[PDB]
């Protein structure tokens, strides 16, 4: 299988700072990445598809960067409506896997 | 403009058979480059993939759940299904259903999935 | 009396993509009918097949495009079976592309005048899609090695795009240091990468360009065309590895909206690649595997360079054969390299 | 010697046609590019719109 190891665990971050997440994979898939934003008690929603392409409705303060194995969910400034649970996902071409990752939840100090 | 929904039971006894309906309204379930997935999210953990379906006999399941699943499609009410066999107490989790696109975005990301439903299993 | 039927290549198996791995005889033929998806960007609201609107007045000092606004080449791969079974030292048995056939899918989609086009005049229809076209495809056993060319070196691209490195004024002319490969669908923008005409001994590309402000796009559709991909020596695109690479990109022209925004438009493309079996010299003998055995394990040495621009190997005298003693030790070869010519 | 087997491709698959025109049923996003869900058979005069 394929396992998306995600780190850190729980970032303790204040509003306004620069956040960076890293969903480093066990093996390279390099283009079939996503980023799902989900608040607790709500439904999932996309941050970034194809590891760099912004989503229509997401303003440009977020971005995606990096491909290969070491991936980046680039965050310029955190919002008070963004201190929630963030995930990552790996796709699959030949073999069907596309499982999912572990998660990193941003703490608000 | 496509609207989705979910329906089914609210309480399942031990060692029973579970069935759920991911209700779709406003679009063809026979839609060309579309999958139809299931996502569970256990309370206290993250989320996990279960299975998607392609309406010209394309199935794929999570190998951890060991092929104990059938996903059926009924074109009249525009809705598809899901079948568990021999559930346990660990299956108590909020359940979500969504869609995958092959040519466009590439994942479960287009603000398009079921609004959610909850399943509770105990003694 | 009638007449005994004439002979015809007795057709065999047929089916989906999993037909290929069934082994055949020695004089097999194969016909592969497959297509590609055009990558025009695909903005939002499921308008899969347009681009976003183009920028109007970005100066040369600072350009800021987005990922949506640039079309990209389309590429894919076809897995193939291998053919040798035992060792069989001496000769091998590879595939070969011979005859291509292309045809554009959806060419009558442009007759829609009840769309969101501009009202062309006061009570007429709408304006159809016009402007520059660029149709392009390629068939080969290898990825399409391509040359880096652009204008306006001050363009800062989005980071999802594979774009050439260290932009100077030298990148606006034929430069040597913008070489790369084509290994990814929907990442190489079409305004920045022509095919390299130098390096392709195993890739044939065909392309007809027509710019202009507003010229008609002329399209054919015919199932009697045939384009031979043989060279002047008698080979096609050989398959070194077990693959066959197809790369293409189709632009059809600009669409005008009802208010005045321009946005691109493209279509898919057909292919019918006849393959067959040939007999070549082995490029992988036991001696190649032996060197790749030892060179995996042996220690990395990182010293001063011995190849390239800052090299230090100076003069190499590779000489074997004998000859009557020359009346000059250092014979000169060029008559006048630099030139001491007239006037 | 056989009726003309064709291919369904169109743009703006959200357009609603009158009953006389045999259009591609179940219009999806794939119809604006190469789609496989739209084989058909030419058998009927004044029926298949050429766009």
């Amino acid at each position: 299988e394929i396992v998306l190891t995600q780190s850190p665990v729980t970032l303790s971050l204040s509003p306004g700072e620069r956040a960076i997440l890293s969903c480093r994979a066990s093996q390279s898939v390099s283009s079939h990445l996503a980023w799902y934003q989900q608040k607790p008690g709500q439904a999932p929603r996309l941050l970034i598809y194809d590891a760099s392409s912004r989503a229509n409705g997401i303003p440009a303060r977020f971005s995606g960067s990096g491909s290969g194995t070491d991936f980046t969910l680039t965050i310029s400034s955190l919002a008070p409506e963004d201190f929630a649970v963030y995930y990552c996902q790996q796709r699959s071409s030949w073999p069907p896997s596309l499982t999912f990752g572990g998660g990193t939840k941003v703490e608000i100090r | 403009q496509v609207q989705l929904q979910e329906s089914g039971p609210g309480l399942v006894k031990p060692s029973q058979t579970l069935s759920l309906t991911c209700t779709v309204s406003g679009g063809s379930i026979s839609g060309g480059g579309y999958y139809w997935s299931w996502i569970r999210q256990h309370p206290g953990k993250g989320l996990e993939f279960i299975g998607y379906i392609y309406y010209n006999r394309g199935t794929y399941y999570n190998p951890a759940l060991k092929s104990r699943l059938t996903i059926s499609v009924d074109t009249s009410k525009n809705d598809f299904s899901l079948k568990l066999s021999s559930v346990s107490a660990a299956d108590t989790a909020v359940y979500y259903c969504a869609r995958c696109v092959l040519g466009g975005y590439g994942s479960d990301a287009f603000d398009r999935w079921g609004q959610g439903t909850t399943v509770t299993v105990s003694s | 009396k009638p007449k005994e039927p004439v002979q015809v290549p007795k057709l065999l198996i047929k089916g989906g993509v999993e037909v290929l791995e069934v082994k055949t005889g020695v004089d097999a033929i194969t016909e592969v009918e497959c297509f590609l998806n055009p990558e025009m960007g695909d903005p939002d609201e499921n308008l899969r097949g347009f681009s976003l609107k183009l920028s109007a007045e970005n100066d040369f000092s600072s350009d800021s495009p987005e990922r949506k606004m640039l079309p990209c080449y389309s590429t894919a791969r076809i897995p193939l079976p291998n053919l040798n079974e035992d060792l069989t030292c001496g000769n091998l048995l590879m595939w070969e592309a011979v005859t291509v056939q292309t045809e554009v899918i959806g060419i009558t989609s442009m007759l829609n005048l009840h769309a969101g086009s501009q009202k062309v005049h006061e009570h007429g229809g709408g304006k159809p899609i016009q402007g520059s076209n660029f149709h392009f495809f390629a068939v080969g056993g290898d990825p399409l090695e391509m040359q880096g060319v652009l204008m306006n070196y001050r363009t800062k691209y989005p980071d999802g795009t594979i774009t050439p490195k260290n932009p100077t004024a030298q990148s606006q002319v034929m430069n040597t240091d913008h070489k790369a490969y084509l290994d990814k669908n929907n990442a190489y923008p079409v305004e920045c990468w022509v095919p390299d005409p130098s390096r392709n001994e195993n890739t044939r590309y065909f392309g007809t360009f027509t710019g202009g402000e507003n010229v008609p796009p002329v399209l054919h559709v015919t199932n009697t065309a045939t384009t031979v991909l043989l060279d002047e020596q008698g080979v096609g695109p050989l398959c070194k590895a077990d693959s066959l690479y197809v790369s293409a990109a189709d632009i059809c022209g600009l669409f005008t909206n009802s208010s005045g925004t321009q946005q691109w438009r493209g279509l898919a493309r057909y292919f019918k690649i006849r393959l067959r079996k040939r007999s070549v010299k082995n490029p992988y003998p036991i001696s190649f595997l032996l060197s790749d055995l030892i060179n995996r394990r042996t220690q990395r040495v990182d010293g001063q360079p011995m190849y390239g621009m800052e090299s230090q190997v100076e003069e190499v005298r590779v000489f074997d054969g004998t000859e009557r003693l020359p009346g000059d030790p250092d014979m000169i070869r060029y008559i006048d390299k630099q030139g001491q010519l007239q006037t």
